[PDB]
């Protein structure tokens, strides 16, 4: 592996100065100089809330993209043999679509919660104005990565059953149940999802 | 039964482990000294990393 | 303590010495012509005599379980039958056999015989009824999708007669106990047989001649009743001579095992005889235990007369630099123990670690002691080999005395784990407030039962008991066994 | 590390103890040095724990 | 982890070979063609299956329908991107070894390249690297010629001045063939995952035939225990062991108590259908196996060897029928 040398080459390079930083910090007397709380607030509650609405649409269809070119290559690699399966087998591609959907129907809910203010100080912005902040940060983490991982989730499903179905007819009304499973992941993203943003408000 | 031999030995390096481990365990207390603790860690690594 | 001492034959008493000298169980018959091949050790065709009995020993005792008959054992050391008696065993031994061989096929085809009569038979009264050309018979399940094919490819059309047949009747492999149909295709036409004949083998109908005309019919089921009734006299009459030879065979095999066996056991030894060498006289070259040189010489001087000969056997003794094999006590409880070595808080740490670090000293103290009586008792490669030899003992021991100090840090995770699973058994099931002393007691003394022998008796119980096998082997065989080792392997009996 | 050492030479027993029925005797010691390491880790979490 | 990806370059290749599965002749096709008199009557069953119309224009057979198979297989190597391409080559290596012993020997007899095009497989063929085209030299300026072919790293264990009839014919394409065995083992130990348990296997068992058809034709033969105990290939079950008791065994009965050691090796000893009817029905119940998973490259390899099994089936059905000795025509391979 090349590339892979880099990623790996990084990872371990960084860890390796953020352990020899960390014991450096505590030795001397500097843990004070530290501060996740200055890290926390000082920064800003809008940095965390417009990523959050950006990564609940986006990281939910790079995966519903990522399910659509793993059975979408297997519709047309067993299409060529057996045609029959490009009007039966659409509904594969319908569940790792409908995946975009919780994302988007998500992401609109989040930005309609999201207010302006005039506070610049983090005394000033009190504790009901950088709990809504994290909220949509976290809230828009797990329906953006929950619906990618079932978005791969019934890609590779739908790949499996359009090989099946271009030996056997009769199996695919069969193996479409496992992809049910599959796209309830999506279904238990956008529950978290609303429930993390229920009692939250900017202002 | 003539081949388990290799597999105990492997079985030494963990009991090293254990003697150093329930010594270092039965050092601690409340405010002990900075000497005293960065003499433990490099006893723990010494012990488990040329035992790795 | 072994002598490769010489012994002498002469093929007199060949058989008859060598066999209770093979009753008693202390010789160590060597060869001493390896440079031959696997047959012409003088008795290759005899061997294989016994071999051929073997095989025949090996079929018979398959046969004697598929009737299931109970088997004679009277378990007793019998005596090895001469081969003035082998002769006269398979005049006895191929008398089974050719006989048990013969009937299994002829009664399988004398079982054909029977079934393939008897459905002949229940086509002509069922005709007959229905008279008052092809005829065959049909399984029930196969009849409705067989007549829709007959009326599709003959297309004419046969006027096909169903009739349903009683009882279940059985043809061997296809198909076992099903009741079949009969059925009747005249046709008069005498072309579509062909386009019939392909669709009754398609459906796998047996098909049998009819004689077709009236009184015949009667005739011949007045012919096919009393050849059926023959053939069921005989065939019984096969298994009540079956089953008497079964029995006279189960008062037989398990004694005829150990007549042969013990024969091709001493036969082998025959071939394992000195050199074969330019005279009707033979050697042999043992291994023999110095406390037991009296008794097997009395038990040659026995073996000379059990064959009649006048001449008995002598015994040289003589000196070589060979291996000379181990042999001690073997007594019972002593047997399994002996096999496992031929198989090769803070005061508490402070004192017994000392202790037992001083008790690893003294174990090597012990051991080392030990090389000294054993080298008493019998230059550059010298320095070389000697410096492995001593300072591998000199870091050796070290390792050594370090795992002499796990037997207590076991006992310290054996100390702790006993308390957490005592903690259990007096914690979490006894101090609940209501409901105690039913349900919730009994499931948690089940686990004070069965859970906490798995765990601090089975895994650490073994572990240990390896690990003290290690304190044994590496730790103290290391200091005055040489490792070397030959097992003596007497002449035995079963 | 006790879950990495059982899966390599539970498996490696497996494929052998269907090629021979006297590996299944050694199969279990191997794997009971494979456990005794989170066994030794379980007595020390519990004297760490305690104080 | 190594499925996710995949279906980037490999994605509609692995669903055409699939559907090429679908075309192998099942039981119930294999039936209907035993029922066949004449060879008309073979071309009529023949073009109701997946075959049909192949011959529109008893040895024509043989032709027309291993020429099917290697179209079919220089189709799938067209689209190949990377990760398979050298896969596929590997394929051809073993037809590409037969074809080269082939042509030392017309080489060392003086016998020009006229003979090349109709006289060797399709499949691994020298339609490109034209320098062999031209090379009538015999087999010492010519093995400098060899070396622009990718069968020269095989050729590290022959030498070239040992080529000039101090080997004997047969045995430099066994330790050729042992040269390839171990690469495309160690090539396929380089992918991982899928393609490297259901791939392997499949492997191992092709190096264990070459243990044991070697040393069972090698007892009257002049060749002495050492020069077979480097024709095996050091890749199998059998590695550090069974090819030491192989090298000693002088004896029919000295190399079955050695795959009585292995439970899968025995009760394949049992033919007593013939040994290779026997290792021939255990290898297609490997390549079927390897239909089983699905992400991974050993579903290519286990179409081609079973893909001469359906060549191999058809004719002997035909040479059955043809020469009208149809008692032994139920002694083909029923892979499907
Ligand atoms: C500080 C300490 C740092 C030290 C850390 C690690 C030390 C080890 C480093 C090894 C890296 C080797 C990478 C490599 O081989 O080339 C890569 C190209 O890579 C690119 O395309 C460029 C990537 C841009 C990175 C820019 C960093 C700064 C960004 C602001 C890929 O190579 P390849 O052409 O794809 O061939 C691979 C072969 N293969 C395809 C068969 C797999
Ligand atoms: C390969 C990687 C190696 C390259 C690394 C390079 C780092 C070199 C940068 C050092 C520059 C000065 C830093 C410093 O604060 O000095 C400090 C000395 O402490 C040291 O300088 C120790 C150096 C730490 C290196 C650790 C690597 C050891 C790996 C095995 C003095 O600290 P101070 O001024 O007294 O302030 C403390 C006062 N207080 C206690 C009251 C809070």
């Amino acid at each position: 592996t090349g590339l892979v040398l880099l990623y790996s080459g990084v990872f371990v390079a960084f860890w390796a100065c953020l352990l020899v930083v960390g014991i450096c910090y505590t030795i001397f007397d500097l843990g004070f100089r530290f501060d996740v709380a200055w890290f926390l607030t000082e920064t800003s509650p809008f940095m965390w809330s417009n990523l959050g609405i950006g990564l609940a649409i986006s990281l939910s269809v790079v995966g519903a993209a990522w399910g659509i070119y793993i059975t979408g290559s297997s519709i047309i690699g067993g299409g060529v043999k057996a045609p029959r399966i490009k009007t039966k087998n659409l509904v594969s591609i319908i569940f790792c679509e409908a995946v975009a959907i919780y994302g988007i129907i998500m992401a609109i809910v989040i930005s309609n919660m999201a207010e302006p203010f005039s506070a610049t100080d983090p005394k000033a912005i009190g504790h009901r104005n950088y709990h809504a902040g994290y909220s949509m940060f976290g809230a828009g983490l797990t329906v953006g990565l929950s619906n990618l991982f079932c978005g791969v989730c019934v890609g590779i499903v739908g790949s499996g059953a359009a090989l099946a179905d271009a030996q056997n007819p009769s199996l695919f009304v069969k193996i479409l149940i496992v992809e049910i499973f599959g796209s309830a992941i999506g279904l238990f993203g956008v529950i978290v999802a609303i429930l993390q943003t229920s009692r939250v408000k900017m202002g | 039964m003539k081949s388990i031999i290799p597999v105990v030995m492997a079985g030494i390096i963990a009991i090293y482990g254990l003697v150093v481990a329930v010594l270092i365990a039965n050092s601690l207390n409340d405010g002990i000294s900075l000497y005293r603790s960065f003499l433990q860690l490099g006893a723990g690594l010494s012990v488990g990393l040329s035992g790795l | 303590e072994m002598t490769l001492a010489q012994l002498f034959l002469q093929s007199e008493a060949a058989y008859c010495c060598v066999s209770e000298l093979g009753e008693l169980g202390k010789v160590q018959f060597r060869d001493l012509n390896p440079d031959v091949n696997v047959f012409q050790r003088k008795f290759v065709n005899e061997v294989r005599r016994c071999e051929e009995m073997d095989r025949k020993l090996r079929f018979v005792e398959k046969e004697i379980r598929k009737a299931n008959i109970p088997i004679m054992d009277t378990g007793e050391n019998p005596e090895v039958p001469f081969p003035r008696d082998m002769i006269d065993l398979e005049a006895n031994f191929e008398k089974i056999e050719n006989e048990l061989k013969e009937i299994n096929t002829n009664q399988e085809a004398l079982k054909r015989n029977f079934l393939e009569l008897t459905e002949l038979k229940f086509i002509l009264r069922k005709t007959q009824q229905f008279f008052d050309f092809v005829a065959g018979v049909i399984n029930r399940e196969r009849i409705p999708t067989f007549e829709r094919m007959l009326w599709r490819v003959c297309r004419g059309n046969v006027f096909l007669r169903q009739a349903e047949i009683e009882n279940p009747l059985e043809d061997p492999v296809t198909g076992d106990y099903v009741h079949k149909s009969v059925f009747i295709i005249f046709f008069q036409g005498d072309q579509l047989k062909n386009r019939v004949k392909k669709i009754c083998e398609g459906f796998r109908a047996s098909l049998y001649p009819c004689p077709e005309t009236p009184q015949e019919r009667k005739e011949m089921a007045s012919g096919v009743n009393t050849r059926i009734d023959d053939l069921q006299m005989v065939l019984n009459q096969t298994e009540d001579h079956r089953q008497r030879v079964l029995q006279a065979a189960a008062k037989n095999i398990r004694v005829w095992f150990i007549k042969v066996r013990k024969m091709k056991a001493i036969y082998h030894t025959l071939n394992l005889c000195n050199i074969d060498v330019t005279q009707k006289c033979l050697i042999a070259e043992v291994w023999c235990p110095v406390t037991d040189l009296d008794s097997i010489q009395f038990a040659l001087r026995r073996g000379t007369e059990h064959s009649g000969s006048t001449v008995p056997s002598i015994l040289n003794r003589m000196q070589t630099n060979q291996t000379p094999p181990t042999y001690n006590k073997t007594n019972k409880f002593t047997y399994g123990f002996q096999n496992i070595v031929d198989a090769y808080l803070t005061f508490l740490n402070s004192f017994k670690m000392k202790m037992s670090v001083i008790l690893g000293i003294i174990h090597m103290l012990f051991g080392v002691s030990l090389s000294l009586f054993n080298h008493t008792y019998f230059f550059g490669d010298t320095m070389v080999h000697q410096a492995i030899h001593t300072i591998e003992y000199c870091l050796g021991c070290i390792s050594n005395t370090a795992s002499y100090l796990r037997l207590w840090a076991l006992s310290l995770a054996h100390a702790q784990l006993s308390e957490v699973l005592w903690t259990m058994v007096i914690h979490i099931g006894l101090k609940v407030k209501s409901l105690a002393g039913g349900l919730a007691l009994f499931f948690i003394f089940a686990a004070f039962a069965t859970l906490t022998v798995a765990i601090l008796l089975i895994m650490e119980g073994l572990s240990a008991f390896l690990h003290a096998l290690r304190l044994h082997w590496v730790e103290f065989q290391n200091k005055f066994y040489s490792g070397t080792g030959f097992k003596f392997l007497p002449f035995s009996f079963e | 590390a006790a879950g990495f050492a059982i899966g390599i030479v539970g498996d490696a027993g497996v494929r052998g103890t269907a090629q021979q029925p006297r590996l299944f005797v050694g199969m279990i010691l191997i794997l009971i040095f494979a456990e005794v390491l989170g066994l030794y880790g379980l007595i020390v979490a519990l004297i760490l724990s305690t104080k | 982890f190594p499925e996710l990806y995949f279906n980037v370059d490999n994605g509609y290749l692995e669903g055409l070979v699939r559907g090429l599965k679908a075309g192998v002749l099942s039981q119930a096709d294999y039936l209907n063609l035993v029922q066949c008199e004449t060879l008309e009557d073979l071309k009529l069953h023949l073009q109701s299956t997946d075959y049909g119309n192949f011959l529109a224009n008893v040895s024509v057979i043989d032709d027309r329908l291993k020429e099917k198979m290697v179209v079919e297989f220089r189709h799938m190597r067209n689209h190949a991107y990377e990760p398979l391409a050298s896969f596929l080559d590997f394929i051809t290596y073993s037809y590409m070894i037969d074809n080269v012993i082939l042509l030392i020997t017309g080489t060392l007899h003086q016998r020009s390249i006229a003979e090349l095009v109709p006289k060797c497989h399709p499949l691994g063929s020298f339609e490109q690297m034209e320098a062999v085209n031209i090379a009538q030299t015999p087999a010492e300026l010519y093995n400098a010629i060899l070396v622009d072919t990718p069968l020269a790293a095989f050729f590290q264990d022959c030498i070239s001045e040992q080529d000039l009839d101090e080997m004997n014919i047969e045995i430099i394409r066994n330790t050729l063939y042992k040269a390839y065995l171990e690469s495309f083992y160690k090539f396929c130990t380089l992918l991982g995952g899928t393609t490297a348990d259901a791939m392997c296997p499949i492997l191992e068992f092709e190096a264990d035939r070459r243990a044991f058809i070697i040393t069972i034709n090698s007892f009257g033969t002049e060749l002495s225990k050492e020069d077979r105990a480097k024709l095996f290939p050091h890749c199998g079950r059998l590695y550090p062991e069974g090819l030491a008791q192989l090298a000693r065994a002088d004896d029919y009965e000295q190399v079955k108590n050695v795959a009585d050691y292995y439970p899968e090796y025995k009760l394949l000893f049992e033919g007593a259908k013939t040994l290779e009817d026997r290792f021939f029905e255990h290898e297609v119940k490997l390549n079927k196996l390897a239909f089983l998973n699905q992400f991974h490259f050993g579903v290519f390899y286990a179409f081609v060897k079973l893909k001469e099994q359906e060549c191999r089936n058809i004719v002997w059905i035909a040479e059955c029928i043809a020469q009208r000795h149809r008692a032994k025509i139920d002694n083909y391979i029923p892979i499907f």
